């Protein structure tokens, strides 16, 4: 919230022009979105889960965080020099994590120092802090971490490592069990002031506002659904 | 994106409305549902000044008599009760590509007047300048309208080209006319070789071109 | 009510560099812009910078000979144009949009709503010369007389009449640029012929670049 705790090391070496989106509502780049959002598979095409859920150990290589079925890296401590603008973690409710030292004491140096870190280490609520985080790296790429995602079972070519609510494929793949970030379902992700910056291809998603319980406590948030 | 504007010059009788058009090489309408076109005015002597942003919202201090309308690629600035205060150059500018701005060539708002013939005066070079080694012969067209005028120099009845410069006052606030100076620059040797120096003036308000002239000796 | 205070005029020679300054006063900005205006030509965007991030953007026409920088502590931004050419004489405007990042989300565009007064940059190999002031003598009716203010550099000069007592009917013309690189100017006034021999007219010329003051009397020839 304090603007001084924002990692703000932004570097437009490629001249993609992503910095304007930090300031202005109409300057998110949804070019290339219709074709890439076609890569994403609807949940219908994945195999049917079965058996007990185990947490997945892998870090599969896609680097395409724009799909709902993207299995994220687990959250760690990342240095402020890799971050541009606010880091949002999802509890499900959106929350901003500020720049800090390795212990968690707040620092106020714009992330311009080497001690400045963003400690995103996630343990899923209700006991933990959040489910996942999203942020823009210093050269204009969306980065996301969280989970670990779930082994839901299945057999074959197609098999879902679920990072969201996947009730369709397995009855117990709830968001509390497998939620790994902003995607609440294959259809909805949490709306927050920089969703269009981080997820420009959700531009046409319609805003439903949502009420949602994670371990007793109710969460009161707007979701953008297709 | 290229911003072209029309008209370039707009003469407007006071109190009559005015209208100036802007077109954009690409649609300025965005996902958000706003047209990202601004209107700026630069009044003579002053910094550019914001008039209207996002197509239709008018800026601080801007009266209700300025209105902007348009969508996509065609936009219009309309000015309802044109006043001597409103004179200046009017620029549109797209903001779809910020930080980068791109302005139009501008439209000159101008108060329209009844045609006025220029009073023409010619001045010979001074004695002091003639000592100096230069000679400037000056022709004055005072209080005319419209601005377009032709000044023709004849030195011993011979037509001159490339030895004269002219500058025009920008429009007068009271009478809405212009004034024009034209200076023929010769050197002292060339001034003394010729005798008749004539200034011929062509203008909408002259039934025939007006020549004022003199002879060196007199 | 942010104000943009700019550095004063600059007389440079071909080949050298100028560093124009612009200081945001009384608030914060999303982005500073540099727009210039060549004499008689329109407005041209040159470059801009987000002073928070300190990352600039440049128009292609000036890529490689302009750099924009923004000092945070002083709230001052600089623009440096190098390899100056006569083509570069213009008024140089810094302008802003926005009030600064709210730290919570993006803002809606609100126009380039504040412009600085401008910086005049002259690029020329001429040297400082005061004017020669010559009488333009008048040859019921309405008589014209004036002063020719010739061969001065750099600009501006100011003309007045009878120490500012005569302003009605006075035309001081925009200066023209001669082939010598010096400026010349003429200022005229129409008076009653009835007054020609009787009324005394003194045009008052002032050129501060050279501490020139001249009071030429204009008499009937
Ligand atoms: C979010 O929602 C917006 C709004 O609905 C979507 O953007 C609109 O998309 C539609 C459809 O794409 C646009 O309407 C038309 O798009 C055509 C592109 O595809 C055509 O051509 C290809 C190639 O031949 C065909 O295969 C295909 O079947 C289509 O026929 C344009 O060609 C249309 O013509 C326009 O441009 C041409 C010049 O290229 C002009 O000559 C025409 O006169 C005309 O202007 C037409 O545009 C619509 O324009 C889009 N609107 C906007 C504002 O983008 C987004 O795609 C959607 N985003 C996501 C992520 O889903
Ligand atoms: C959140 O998760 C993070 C992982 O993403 C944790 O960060 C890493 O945790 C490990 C283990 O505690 C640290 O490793 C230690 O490093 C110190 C310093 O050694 C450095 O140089 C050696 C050279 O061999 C190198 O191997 C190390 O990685 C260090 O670079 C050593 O003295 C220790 O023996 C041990 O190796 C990492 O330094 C640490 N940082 C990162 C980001 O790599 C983080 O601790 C977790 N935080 C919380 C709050 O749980
Ligand atoms: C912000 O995020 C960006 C995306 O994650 C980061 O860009 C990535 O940076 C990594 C290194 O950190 C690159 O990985 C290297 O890629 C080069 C090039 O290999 C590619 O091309 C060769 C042929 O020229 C091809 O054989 C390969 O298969 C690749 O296609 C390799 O030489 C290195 O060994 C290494 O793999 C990514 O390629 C690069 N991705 C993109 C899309 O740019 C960026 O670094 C981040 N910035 C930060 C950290 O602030
Ligand atoms: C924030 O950082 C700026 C320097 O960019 C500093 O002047 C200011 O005092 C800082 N504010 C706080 C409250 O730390
Ligand atoms: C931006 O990143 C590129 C990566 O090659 C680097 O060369 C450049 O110096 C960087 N600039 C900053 C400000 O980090
Ligand atoms: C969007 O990104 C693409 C490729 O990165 C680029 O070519 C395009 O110009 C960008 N659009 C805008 C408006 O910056
Ligand atoms: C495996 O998936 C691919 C998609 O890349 C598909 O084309 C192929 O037919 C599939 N194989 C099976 C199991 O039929």
């Amino acid at each position: 919230w304090h603007i001084n705790r924002t990692a703000l090391n932004c570097n437009d070496s490629l001249h993609t022009g992503f910095l304007a989106a930090l300031f202005y509502t109409h300057k998110f780049n949804a070019s290339g979105c219709p074709e890439r959002m076609a890569h994403c598979r609807p949940i219908d095409e994945f195999a049917q889960g079965w058996g007990p859920i185990t947490y997945a150990e892998g870090h599969g290589s896609d680097q395409r965080p724009y799909c709902w079925h993207y299995a994220p890296r687990q959250c760690g401590t990342i240095p402020a020099s890799q971050v541009c603008g606010p880091v949002y973690c999802f509890t499900p409710s959106p929350v901003v994590v500020g720049t800090t030292d390795r212990f968690g004491a707040p620092t106020y140096t714009w992330g311009e120092n080497e001690t400045d870190v963003l400690i995103l280490n996630n343990t899923r609520p209700p006991q933990g802090n959040w489910f996942g985080c999203t942020w823009m790296n210093s050269t204009g790429f969306t980065k996301t971490c969280g989970g670990p995602p779930c082994n839901i079972g299945g057999v074959g070519n197609n098999t879902l490592t679920c990072p969201t609510d996947c009730f369709r494929k397995h009855p117990e793949a709830t968001y509390t069990k497998c939620g790994s970030g902003p995607w609440l379902t294959p259809r909805c992700l949490v709306d927050y002031p920089y969703r269009l910056w981080h997820y420009p291809c959700t531009v046409n998603f319609t805003i439903f506002k949502v009420r949602m319980y994670v371990g007793g406590v109710e969460h009161r948030l707007n979701a953008a659904c297709n | 994106i290229v911003m072209t504007q029309s008209p370039l010059s707009l003469p407007v009788t006071p109190g009559e409305p005015a209208s100036i058009s802007c077109t954009s090489s690409q649609s300025l309408l965005h996902s958000t549902g706003y047209n990202y076109l601004d209107w700026y005015v630069q009044k003579p002597g002053q910094s550019p000044q914001l008039l209207i942003y996002l197509g239709s919202i008018r800026a601080s201090g801007v009266p209700d008599r300025f209105s902007g309308s348009g969508s996509g690629t065609d936009f219009t600035l309309r000015i309802s009760r044109v006043e001597a205060g409103d004179v200046g150059i009017y620029y549109c500018m797209q903001a779809l590509e910020i930080p980068r701005l791109t302005f139009g060539g501008g439209t000159k708002l101008e108060i329209k007047r009844t045609v006025a013939a220029p009073s023409v005066f010619i001045f010979p070079p001074s004695d002091e300048q003639l000592k100096s080694g230069t000679a400037s012969v000056v022709c004055l067209l005072n209080n005319f309208y419209p601005r377009e005028a032709k000044v023709q120099w004849k030195v011993d009845n011979a037509l001159q080209s490339g030895n004269s410069q002219e500058s025009v006052t920008e429009q007068d606030s009271k009478d809405s006319t212009y004034s024009l100076s034209s200076t023929l620059t010769l050197s002292k040797a060339d001034y003394e070789k010729h005798k008749v120096y004539a200034c011929e003036v062509t203008h909408q308000g002259l039934s025939s071109p007006v020549t004022k002239s003199f002879n060196r000796g007199e | 009510q942010v104000q943009l205070v700019q550095s004063g005029a600059e007389v440079k020679k071909p080949g050298s560099s100028v560093k124009v300054s612009c200081r945001t006063s009384g608030g914060t900005v999303n982005t500073l812009h540099w727009v210039r205006q060549a004499p008689g030509q329109g407005l041209e965007w040159m470059g801009s910078i987000f002073p928070l991030l300190g990352v600039p953007t440049y128009a292609q026409k000036f890529q490689g000979r302009v750099t924009v920088t923004a000092d945070r502590s002083t709230s001052t931004a600089y623009m440096e144009l190098r390899s100056l050419r006569a083509d570069d004489t213009a008024v140089y405007y810094c302008a802003k949009d926005g009030v600064g990042w709210s730290g919570h989300g993006p803002s809606q565009w609100s126009g380039v709503d504040v412009w600085g007064p401008g910086t005049t940059v002259t690029v020329s190999s001429a040297s400082t010369k005061g004017p020669s002031v010559f009488p333009l003598a008048p040859s019921g009716g309405t008589a014209a007389l004036g002063c020719l203010v010739k061969d001065y550099f750099p600009e501006p000069v100011t003309v007045s009449w009878n120490s500012g007592a005569l302003t009605s009917g006075v035309h001081t013309f925009p200066a023209v640029l001669q082939s010598s690189g010096l400026y010349s100017l003429s200022s005229v006034v129409t008076v009653p012929s009835s007054s020609l021999g009787t009324q005394t007219y003194i045009c008052n010329v002032n050129h501060k670049p050279s501490n020139t003051k001249v009071d030429k009397r204009v008499e009937p020839k």
